[PDB]
RNA sequence: CGCCACACGGGGUAAGAGCUGAACGCAUCUAAGCUCGAAACCCACUUGGAAAAGAGACACCGCCGAGGUCCCGCGUACAAG
RNA sequence: CGAGUGGCUUGCUACCUCGAUGUCGGUUCCCUCCAUCCUGCCCGUGCAGAAGCGGGCAAGGGUGAGGUUGUUCGCCUAUUAAAGGAGGUCGUGAGCUGGGUUUAGACCGUCGUGAGACAGGUCGGCUGCUAUCUACUGGGUGUGUAGGUGUCUGACAAGA
RNA sequence: UGUCCCAACGUUGGGCCCGGUGAACUGUACAUUCCAGUGCGGAGUCUGGAGACACCCAGGGGGAAGCGAAGACCCUAUGGA
RNA sequence: AGCCUGUGUACCAGGAGGGGAACAACCCAGAGAUAGGUUAAGGUCCCCAAGUGUGGAUUAAGUGUAAUCCUCUGAAGGUGGUCUCGAGCCCUAGACAGCCGGGAGGUGAGCUUAGAAGCAGCUACCCUCUAAGAAAAGCGUAACAGCUUACCGGCCGAGGUU
């Protein structure tokens, strides 16, 4: 199904699992990548910033994350860097799959609500921004236009 | 192909039953298609003297029957015009089964053949008894 | 043949639309106008697109008909007619008191209207009505 | 699926209405190559017979052999260029400038024209040369007419008048060539323009058939099978779709068929003679006997027997001329039987 | 902007309107140099290219006009020459100059001669398996050389295998 | 159902192949300029077309007479006309 | 995974028509679209050649005949350069057809106590009207340009 | 074996012109339209353009969501049989 | 969804007149008759009343000349098309690019391997001459050769580069 159906934040927040059952599991594999044993003790810190409030289905999250981290193996399986996807798909989403009669849809998935200007991803690298490329690939698989932002890094 | 050196009014159609002028064991042939021909809406694909047509065997030896073979039209009742204006027509419609190289599948051709057919199928001609 | 024009305008190197707009306004004021050297009138823009528009107009049509001129002669005149209420009495009168010519059949050299001239030295993207007509298939009778 | 299929009839010969002139009017002339010369001639259709010829084609596996060819006999007596018209180039195309007439007229040209009793040949000629000096002179053509009285088989005496272009070397040279022809008496013949073996374009008004239905007029089918017994036999299915809600001029409909002008291209002139050699026994049906200047055109020619037809050197030939073909036999067998 | 091109002692360059002509012992070349607000003028001993604008598009043409003029200087004195080499693997290719166009026969066995018409006053002198295209108009010469090479172009089959043709061997 | 006739070639382009060429000293088919290049486009060819309201041009005849309609014998024409 | 375009399929909605806008399919006849099946001109190739595969421009023309089925669709055969798809009230019943769907007769299976029911099957089962306007194909009579005969021009229009 | 390929010619009665006889259907008005748009979303009449001299004869029926029938389908009525 | 169903408000319905091409509810505007005048929305090249108005800049696509909208599309993604503003570094002790010349030896390092010599793999990567020159960044060879990057010098002359 197309993102066209759920990318907007026009519906009420729907996250109360105490009143919603049958919620599909998330496809997002991990949120902490790289050397999670180490803490952000790196020289450079780049972030992927969403430029519009949107809803991102756990589908796109997993594809966006994989495409980036899977690529961050330009540094190696055990390379020196840590990758973080700070958002979690809390918004439960429905589908009315009778016509418009009793149309309250049934749970079909989850999405994360991101507001314009928030960073969805954050990487930590030594002057070795292969991460800037891991992201050109990541915002490629999410709805919004995005800003690749570098914070600690005056080594230009 | 090569000019027949004579004008023809196709006297046959897809589905026509004609004589097999040879000793292949096939007596009657049913026209199925005309080599290199494309018609027009509602038009029955037509065939005449000198055309290479695909055919099926309607009558003959059990082994030959139902077989889909290639052949050449050797005679037709409908008239044809020769360079000197004279018209030429035969007593019946007939074709000779041929192979990939256009060599008669048989050993002998029964009945006469139009001279024009020679300027196209040599081995068929060089196997003719009578060539009018 | 013989046209008592109160004004003779020279279109050579002038912006057709700007000339027409003024010739329209004057004809409606009662003036008899004659446009000269139509074939040398010009229109700004990318020749490729310009021509596409006029070629489209030629192709448009049906049994009712859409007669569109190909000669720089009519092209210009049709341009003017588009600036006059040619179906009203007044409009048709004004339009009929205006004629466009290929070259100049007069003795006097027409005048150049203000703000209608195009400086060839500071302009490369533009086209000649004659060029358009040749593209359209017209018979270069000039 | 609905199989595709070309539309019925051509949309290039319309509107399919009655011709304005029974005398054809070419709308194109040959190119100014060779020496100055009138670019056309006329005659009257008589009928058909065949002739045996020697294969003239150098590329034919039969070159040199006998060959039966259909021929339309056309009586082509002499014509008379009675004047030289001059055109001038203007911002609106070509326009007649002036004309140079003569004094020697055929006894019955007054059956059609108000023959000139007072004309100034030189003034005309002067005006033309001045035009040429100024370089505004457009092509040059001759006003021509036929002498039906010369053809017994044709009832009319009233001559048919038509303008024929003169294409030649230089304009000056052919301008002169024109005047020369005219001044004499304008009397010229098929020989002077065509040579047997060359290709010509024949124009003419076809045989009229009055009003005819779509089937015959446009080649549309006849209702088929059961449909042919319901009440409709020769009417098309529909005048069009629901929308556009109007009948398009492109749909085949009834009307005038025949009696239209047609310029049939690349007609080979098998022979140009004189006499009764080509006439048929008993006479050409609905025509008469031939015995005078004639032309044998290969194949068919538009129009019915007795109708005026026009010749013009082919403007777009496919083959090179193969002059004076050998004619071994011309049939004179009756066309009745 | 403004650039000044000192004309060579060997040359004379005149210009009226948008047309510039350059004449030298080797010939004469006239070109049209027309672009919005760029004036080209012959100031006695130097040709001047100037304009009141400095936008990228303008500077681009100015530089182009310059090289065009200098190229003309060179063409009226030293001249321009392109060297070409006819080459074949099985069929002896015959390249001849007939009229104002170079004809090539028997290309890859072709019965029909391939040809091309020469541009302007360009001389195509052929000696054996070597050709020399030359003239004062670099535009004309350059094209004639090119056209010659293009004339043996092949699309139907593998060029790596069917390499016959004439090629530009030396560019001026 | 029989028989005859129904191009080529120019011009400008698309995709594409190139030339000269700068921004950007080099490079670059492009930005300005240019050479080529489709059954496509324009012309060529056929057909209609003075009701084209800028309602056309030429020659001759005629304004007390040119020419035309009706009439009569007929069709190369035709449902009336 | 993300972003779209179309409006051919299917679904949704209930705005328009219940003092009725005649159904499906087919047929006949006309115009069009391009997301191109063939043909023209091209690019790449895992391009030797030949035969291909993929792509670009391109809608001029062509895209046909048959066997089962009411079929649309689809399956199948032989031909073919190829036997492309789609819009026009799912173009086209004041044009045709009437095989199917979808009246009244009847049968079978299933369901029902029964009447009777069943996008289940099956046999049979009707096609009205003299064209006022408009539209177009062809044919005339007048008026305008402003006497006559003959010959032309060519704004534009049609063509595959 | 003309059902078809693929249509042709012919026969008779009409049709067409003339004398006589002489209805009906249908009609809010206006009305020479076409292409697009708009509008209760299916316009000869609105808007913008295009085209358009008037009248008449023959035709085959594209449109007037053509004429004919207060939809026989479907729903609704504290309707009927 | 020009959907379904709430809510507050103003409007249409039942609201003219001006504007919006046309157009119930968008804009101005709420309106007795008649008359003069000035504005509102909106508009001032023509059609069409009023500017071919002024200072300045951008755009070359006919972008655009389309407030709102079923109605006016155009997206993610991309752009050495062009204009403007900023920061860092390099440069007349001559930068960036290009062209010319130089790119040397111990030495074809050792190791492995028949072989390997800058360049199959492994280790190391040292010092000489010098104004430069890797135990070699990319091709190339069976391995060499050959062709070039780094690095230096010259020519040139002004900004260059991120
Ligand atoms: C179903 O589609 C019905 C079937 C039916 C109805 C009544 C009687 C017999 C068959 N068909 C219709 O409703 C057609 C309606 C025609 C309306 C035309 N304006
Ligand atoms: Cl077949
Ligand atoms: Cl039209
Ligand atoms: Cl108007
Ligand atoms: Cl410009
Ligand atoms: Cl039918
Ligand atoms: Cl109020
Ligand atoms: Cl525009
Ligand atoms: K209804
Ligand atoms: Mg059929
Ligand atoms: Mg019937
Ligand atoms: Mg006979
Ligand atoms: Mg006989
Ligand atoms: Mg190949
Ligand atoms: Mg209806
Ligand atoms: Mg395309
Ligand atoms: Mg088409
Ligand atoms: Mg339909
Ligand atoms: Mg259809
Ligand atoms: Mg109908
Ligand atoms: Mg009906
Ligand atoms: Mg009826
Ligand atoms: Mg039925
Ligand atoms: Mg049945
Ligand atoms: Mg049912
Ligand atoms: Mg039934
Ligand atoms: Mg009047
Ligand atoms: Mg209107
Ligand atoms: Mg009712
Ligand atoms: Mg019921
Ligand atoms: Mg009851
Ligand atoms: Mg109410
Ligand atoms: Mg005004
Ligand atoms: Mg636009
Ligand atoms: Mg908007
Ligand atoms: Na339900
Ligand atoms: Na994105
Ligand atoms: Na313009
Ligand atoms: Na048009
Ligand atoms: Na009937
Ligand atoms: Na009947
Ligand atoms: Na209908
Ligand atoms: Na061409
Ligand atoms: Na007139
Ligand atoms: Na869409
Ligand atoms: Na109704
Ligand atoms: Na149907
Ligand atoms: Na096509
Ligand atoms: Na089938
Ligand atoms: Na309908
Ligand atoms: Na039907
Ligand atoms: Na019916
Ligand atoms: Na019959
Ligand atoms: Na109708
Ligand atoms: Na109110
Ligand atoms: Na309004
Ligand atoms: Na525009």
């Amino acid at each position: 199904k197309p993102g066209a159906m759920y990318r907007n934040s026009s519906k009420p927040a729907y996250t109360r699992r105490e009143y919603i059952s049958g919620i599909p599991g998330k496809k997002i594999a991990q949120f902490d990548m790289g050397n999670n044993g180490a803490g952000p003790t790196y020289p450079a810190q780049v972030e992927l910033v969403v430029e519009k409030p949107v809803q991102i289905r756990h589908n796109a999250l997993e594809a966006a994350r994989v495409a980036a981290n899977r690529y961050v193996q330009n540094s190696g399986a055990a390379a020196n860097y840590k990758f973080r996807i700070r958002k979690f798909p809390f918004h439960v989403i429905r589908e009315n799959k009778d016509g418009m009669r009793a149309p309250f849809g049934k749970p079909v998935g989850t999405a994360a609500r991101v507001h314009g200007a928030n960073h969805i991803f954050i990487a930590w690298v030594n002057p070795d921004p292969n991460v800037e490329e891991a992201w050109r690939r990541a915002k490629m698989k999410v709805t919004p236009t995005i800003n690749i932002d570098s914070s600690p890094a005056g080594n230009a | 192909m090569e000019a027949l050196g004579a004008d023809v009014t196709q006297g046959l159609e897809k589905g026509s039953l004609i004589t097999c002028a040879d000793n292949t064991g096939a007596r009657e042939l049913k026209v199925i298609s005309v080599h290199g021909y494309s018609g027009t809406k509602n038009r029955h694909p037509k065939a005449g003297l000198g055309d290479k047509i695909t055919v099926s065997v309607t009558k003959g030896t059990p082994e030959m029957r139902r077989q889909v073979l290639e052949a050449v039209v050797v005679r037709q009742r409908k008239p044809i015009r020769r360079p000197d204006g004279t018209r030429v027509k035969f007593e019946d419609n007939a074709a000779v089964i041929v192979d990939e190289n256009e060599d008669p599948r048989g050993t002998e051709l029964k009945g006469p053949i139009a001279r024009e057919v020679a300027q196209r199928f040599g081995s068929v001609a060089s196997a003719a008894t009578m060539i009018v | 043949a013989e046209f008592d024009a109160d004004v003779i305008v020279d279109a050579r190197d002038c912006i057709m639309g700007r000339v027409a707009s003024q010739v329209a306004e004057q004809a409606l004021d009662g003036e008899t106008v004659a446009v000269v050297n139509a074939e040398r009138a010009v229109i700004t823009g990318r020749e490729e697109q310009i021509v596409e528009k006029y070629e489209k107009r030629v192709d448009i049509g049906n049994d009712n008909g859409y007669f569109y001129p190909k000669r720089p002669d009519g092209i210009f005149k049709r341009t003017i007619r588009g600036m006059l209420p040619h179906k009203k009495q007044r409009g048709r009168e004004a339009f009929e008191s205006v004629r466009v010519y290929l070259g100049n059949p007069y003795d006097e050299d027409g005048e150049v209207l203000d703000g209608t001239s195009l400086d060839r030295l500071s302009n490369i993207k533009f086209v000649t009505l004659g060029e358009i007509s040749e593209t359209l298939g017209a018979n270069k009778t000039w | 699926p609905q199989p595709s299929r070309p539309r019925k009839g051509s949309l290039g010969f319309g509107p399919r209405k009655r011709s304005t002139s029974e005398t054809p009017r070419f709308n194109s002339w040959p190119s100014d190559d060779g020496q100055p010369g009138v670019q056309g001639f006329a005659g009257y259709k008589a009928g058909m017979t065949h002739v045996v010829l020697v294969n003239d084609e150098p590329n034919s596996p039969r070159e040199g052999m006998e060959e039966t060819v259909p021929v339309t006999v056309i009586e082509t007596p002499p014509m008379r260029a009675v004047a030289l018209r001059a055109y001038e180039d203007t911002p609106y195309g070509q326009r007649p400038l002036t004309e140079v007439w003569t004094d020697e007229f055929h006894s019955e040209l007054d059956r059609t024209l108000d023959v000139p009793e007072d004309h100034d040949p030189d003034a005309a000629e002067e005006q033309i040369r001045d035009a040429h000096e100024a370089g505004d002179l457009g092509d040059l053509r001759l006003i021509t007419h036929t002498v039906p009285d010369a053809v017994p088989s044709v009832p009319k005496k009233k001559p048919d008048v038509m303008e024929t272009r003169v294409g030649g070397g230089s304009v000056s040279d052919r301008l002169d060539h024109a005047l020369d022809i005219v001044e004499d008496g304008g009397e010229h013949a098929m020989n002077d323009i065509f040579r047997a073996g060359e290709y010509a374009d024949v124009a003419g008004v076809t045989k009229g058939k009055g009003t005819q239905g779509p089937v015959k007029r446009w080649g549309v089918q006849k209702r088929k099978g059961k449909h042919a017994r319901q009440g409709w036999r020769r009417r098309i299915g529909n005048l069009g779709p629901w929308n556009p809600s109007r009948v398009r001029s492109t749909v085949p409909q009834q009307g005038q068929t025949g009696y239209h002008q047609r310029t049939e291209l690349n007609k080979r002139l098998i022979d140009i003679g004189e006499g009764d050699e080509p006439t048929v026994d008993g006479g050409f049906v609905n025509y008469g006997e031939v015995d005078g200047p004639y032309t044998l055109v290969k194949g068919s020619v538009p129009g019915p027997d007795k109708r005026l037809v026009r010749f013009r050197p082919a403007v777009r030939p496919n083959d090179q001329p193969r002059l004076d073909p050998e004619v071994r036999y011309v049939s004179n067998e009756s066309n009745q039987g | 902007p403004r650039v000044e091109l000192e004309i060579p002692e060997d040359v004379d360059a005149e210009q009226d309107h948008l047309d510039i002509t350059v004449e030298g012992d080797n010939g004469s070349v006239t070109r049209r140099l027309w672009y919005p607000d760029i004036d080209v003028s012959v100031d006695g001993d130097t040709v001047v290219i100037e304009s009141d604008e400095d936008n990228a598009k303008t500077m681009s043409t100015i530089g182009t006009f310059q090289s065009h003029i200098e190229n003309m200087f060179h063409g009226v004195t030293e001249g321009w020459e392109y060297g070409m080499e006819v080459f074949y693997s099985h069929f002896p290719m015959q390249v001849n100059v007939e009229g104002d166009e170079v004809v090539i026969e028997n290309f890859l066995g072709e019965k029909a001669p391939r040809r091309t018409t020469i541009h302007g006053d360009t001389d195509v002198e052929i000696d054996g398996e070597e050709l020399t295209v030359s003239g004062p108009d670099i535009e004309a010469v350059g094209q004639t050389a090119a056209d010659i090479e293009q004339l043996t172009r092949i699309n139907d089959k593998d060029v790596r295998v069917f390499q016959d043709g004439v090629y530009i061997t030396r560019k001026p």
